[PDB]
């Protein structure tokens, strides 16, 4: 399997730890299933922390509660009813695996030659952003627990302009 | 289809809207599968339902809630936190796809000459089991926006000895 | 220019400004490869040993006497010098049993194969030796660094972080 879309510099095939051994297409199939969808939520969790940072919805998610009210980093899993949370996990496992209103005809457009080139581009997006979910995770749950244990204040620290 | 297994002298082939005919043997296996999913489910909850109204287990779901006080019901939901229902749903997720911790062979014995007896048996009772979920359901809901409605104040009013 | 060695990666290349893998032996750059791949190993070891005493130091978790002074991890010198020695002396002699079984080309094969986890493929082993040695450079000059910024400024890594306004906590 070291010939398959994901080889870029400057690693050229990491597997360190053995994992692409002994398997079968079906295995790294799988693997790769997991890699892009990992990757695509995550690209989405990232530009979700950044915009709620200056923009929220006009309406009420929950009874009340209300869309600007609601903290904005790893809280707002406790500010929402578990009712919602629950019943928006359930939509998005339609769009899953069902694969419902994520299929339109009109989003699979002619890659004239580019294809690969463009996956691999997907790919790599996926990789980085996996990393920086992970980053703005820890500091928002870390200096949660621990209203401060980081020095740095503000949830998305890097972008000052944000004022947050 | 009028010979797959789930045909029983009351009402033999159910099926008066039509929503079995043309279908393949792909989708009816689908089918099938689906009404043996919910009606283990629903068997799940109709015990699930009675149990708490004498016996609550004693740990504490969240750091602070403690499964001495949650009502039981339609009400139960938003006192769990978010989190702990997501981190549940997952974990049934895994024992239902990726089938974990629910496949050991031990489990599935050898029918012999009444596996064809006791699928049916079991299939009829998630068909009741649905049913009787449906009514928990509508009674628990029912009272629980408009306290009082149907008069019968109490939940399992079919078993009243037990006071519930 | 190098010989087949494994080592050399893109950042620079084959990095030998003074020539000595020109102007030695096959036996010598042998020689050479071991003692790099040794010091590495040993440096590496020191650095996590200089980095988690001191830190348990900071964090007031082995009483308030660990390091007592300053903290730093070249007070053990001062504070139980007999361990320090007998430490040393226990080294002293596994390493005694080194040069006594190793022969003269290998003394860094320790016979470690079914003890422990190795790449099964080949390409990656030559990567895997790559790794540790570029891992043990990096560790000898953090080795060294950390060495002379104490015996400069009596003062721990972390704090000579966190003072002189370095990091953020
Ligand atoms: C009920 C809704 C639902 C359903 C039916 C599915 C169905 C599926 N998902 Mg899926 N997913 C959903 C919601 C759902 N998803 C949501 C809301 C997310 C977040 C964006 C994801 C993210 C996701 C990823 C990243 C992957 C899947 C995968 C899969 C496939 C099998 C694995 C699986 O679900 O077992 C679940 C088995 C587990 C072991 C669960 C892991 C639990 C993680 C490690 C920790 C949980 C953290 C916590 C509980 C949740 C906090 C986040 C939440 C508040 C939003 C299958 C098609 C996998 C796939 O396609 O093939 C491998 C895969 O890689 N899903
Ligand atoms: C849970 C997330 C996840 C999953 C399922 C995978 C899965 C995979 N990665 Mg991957 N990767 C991830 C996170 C993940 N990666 C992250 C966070 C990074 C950034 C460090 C990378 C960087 C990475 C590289 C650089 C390469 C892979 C490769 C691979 C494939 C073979 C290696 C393997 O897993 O065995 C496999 C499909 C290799 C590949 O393309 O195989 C053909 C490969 O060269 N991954
Ligand atoms: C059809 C249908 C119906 C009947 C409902 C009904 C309801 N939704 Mg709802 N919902 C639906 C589709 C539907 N939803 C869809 C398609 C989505 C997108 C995934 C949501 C996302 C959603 C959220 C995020 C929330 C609700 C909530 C609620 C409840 C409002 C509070 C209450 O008691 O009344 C109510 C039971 C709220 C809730 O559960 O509060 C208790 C809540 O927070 N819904
Ligand atoms: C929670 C609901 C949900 C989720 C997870 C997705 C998920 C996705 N949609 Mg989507 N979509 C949704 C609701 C949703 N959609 C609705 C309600 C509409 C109607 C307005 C659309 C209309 C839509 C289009 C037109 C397209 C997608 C596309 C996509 C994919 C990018 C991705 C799979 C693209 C594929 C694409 O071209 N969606
Ligand atoms: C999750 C809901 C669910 C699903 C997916 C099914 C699915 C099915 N049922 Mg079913 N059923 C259900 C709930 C459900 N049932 C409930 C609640 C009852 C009790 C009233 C029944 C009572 C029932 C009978 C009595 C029969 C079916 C039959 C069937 C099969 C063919 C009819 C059809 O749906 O097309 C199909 C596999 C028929 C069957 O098994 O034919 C082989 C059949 O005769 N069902
Ligand atoms: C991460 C959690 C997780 C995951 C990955 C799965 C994965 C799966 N489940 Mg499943 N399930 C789970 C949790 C999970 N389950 C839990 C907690 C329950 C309740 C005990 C069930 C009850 C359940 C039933 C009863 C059935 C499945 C089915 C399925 C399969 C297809 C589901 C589908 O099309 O999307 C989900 C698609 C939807 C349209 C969601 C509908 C939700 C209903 C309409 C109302 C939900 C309201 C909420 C509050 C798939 C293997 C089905 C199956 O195997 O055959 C088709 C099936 O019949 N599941
Ligand atoms: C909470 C998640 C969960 C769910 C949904 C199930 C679901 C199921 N288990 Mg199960 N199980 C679980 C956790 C779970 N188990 C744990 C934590 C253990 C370890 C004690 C087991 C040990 C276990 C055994 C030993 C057996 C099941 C069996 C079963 C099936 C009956 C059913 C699919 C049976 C199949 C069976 O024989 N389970
Ligand atoms: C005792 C330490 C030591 C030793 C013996 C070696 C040995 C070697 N290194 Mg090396 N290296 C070291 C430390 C060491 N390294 C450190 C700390 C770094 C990080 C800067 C590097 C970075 C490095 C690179 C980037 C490369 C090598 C390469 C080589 C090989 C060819 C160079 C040569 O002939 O030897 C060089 C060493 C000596 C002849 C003896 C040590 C040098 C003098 C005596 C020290 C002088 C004091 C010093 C300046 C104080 C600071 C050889 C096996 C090359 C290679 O892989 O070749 C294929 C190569 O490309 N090394
Ligand atoms: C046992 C058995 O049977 O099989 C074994 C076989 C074998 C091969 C042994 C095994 C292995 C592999 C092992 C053990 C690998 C270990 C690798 C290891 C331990 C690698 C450390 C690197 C540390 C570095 C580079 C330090 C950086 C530090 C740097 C660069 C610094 O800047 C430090 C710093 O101080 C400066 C200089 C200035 C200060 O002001 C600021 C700070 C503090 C930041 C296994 C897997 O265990 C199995
Ligand atoms: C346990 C518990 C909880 C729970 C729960 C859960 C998961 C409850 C689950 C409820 C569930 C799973 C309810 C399904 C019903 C499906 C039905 C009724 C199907 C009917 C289908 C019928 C009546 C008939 C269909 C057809 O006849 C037609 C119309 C024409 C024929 O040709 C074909 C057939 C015969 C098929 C809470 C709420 C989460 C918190 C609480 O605290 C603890």
């Amino acid at each position: 399997f070291e010939n398959e879309l994901g080889v870029i510099a400057p690693t050229g095939f990491f597997d360190p730890l053995g994992f692409t051994q002994d398997i079968d297409q079906e295995k790294f199939d799988q693997y790769r299933t997991a890699e892009l969808k990992h990757g695509r939520v995550a690209q989405l969790a990232v530009v979700g922390y950044v915009v709620p940072e200056f923009f929220r919805w006009g309406f009420d998610i929950a009874p009340g509660i209300a869309c600007a009210d609601v903290p904005n980093g790893v809280a707002a899993i406790n500010a929402i009813p578990a009712l919602g949370w629950a019943q928006i996990i359930f939509a998005i496992g339609a769009v899953d695996v069902r694969g419902w209103f994520g299929n339109f005809d009109i989003g699979k457009p002619d890659l004239k030659g580019k294809e690969e080139e463009r996956a691999l581009q997907e790919l790599q997006h996926g990789r980085l952003a996996m990393l920086a979910i992970l980053e703005l995770l820890r500091h928002d749950s870390q200096n949660l627990v621990k209203p401060g244990f980081d020095g740095l204040d503000n949830l998305i620290t890097g972008l000052p302009f944000l004022y947050n | 289809f009028e010979n797959e297994l789930g045909v029983i002298a009351p009402t033999g082939f159910f099926d008066p809207l039509g929503l079995s005919k043309n279908i393949s043997k792909e989708k009816f296996d689908e089918y099938r599968t689906a009404e043996l999913k919910h009606g283990r489910a629903a068997m799940l909850a109709v015990l699930g339902y009675i149990a708490p109204e004498t016996y609550r287990f004693g740990f504490d779901i969240a750091p602070g809630v403690s499964t001495y006080d949650i009502p039981n019901g339609v009400a139960a939901i938003d006192y769990i936190p978010a989190l702990g229902w997501a981190q549940i749903i997952f974990l049934i997720g895994a024992v239902d796809y990726w089938g974990v911790l629910g496949d050991f062979s031990f489990g599935k014995p050898d029918l012999g000459d009444k596996e064809e007896e006791r699928k049916l048996q079991e299939l009829q009772h998630g068909r009741l089991a649905m049913l009787a979920f449906l009514e928990l359901l509508r009674h628990d809901s029912q009272n629980f926006v408009s306290p009082g409605f149907d008069g019968y104040d109490k939940m399992i009013t079919g078993l009243p000895f037990m006071y519930g | 220019a190098p010989p087949g060695l494994v080592g050399a990666l893109p950042p620079v290349g084959f990095f030998d400004p003074a020539g000595f893998a020109a102007k030695a032996s096959p036996e010598e750059l042998s020689r050479y490869r071991e003692v790099e791949i040794m010091h590495g190993r040993f440096a590496q070891l020191a650095v996590l040993g200089f980095i988690i005493p001191e830190k348990c130091a900071y964090d007031g978790s082995f009483g308030d006497d660990f390091l007592a002074p300053t903290g730093r991890a070249l007070e053990v010198f001062n504070t139980d010098p007999l361990w320090l020695g007998l430490t040393l002396a226990v080294i002293s002699a596994l390493e005694t049993v080194r040069l006594i079984e190793t022969e003269p080309g290998t003394r860094t094969d320790a016979k470690i194969e079914s003890l422990g986890w190795r790449p099964k493929t080949e390409s990656e082993y030559i990567n895997y030796q790559v790794r540790e040695l570029q891992q043990g450079r990096l560790a000898m000059l953090a080795f060294a660094g950390e060495v002379a910024q104490e015996l400069v400024n009596d003062k721990p890594l972390l704090v000579n972080l966190q003072d002189s306004g370095f990091v953020s906590w």
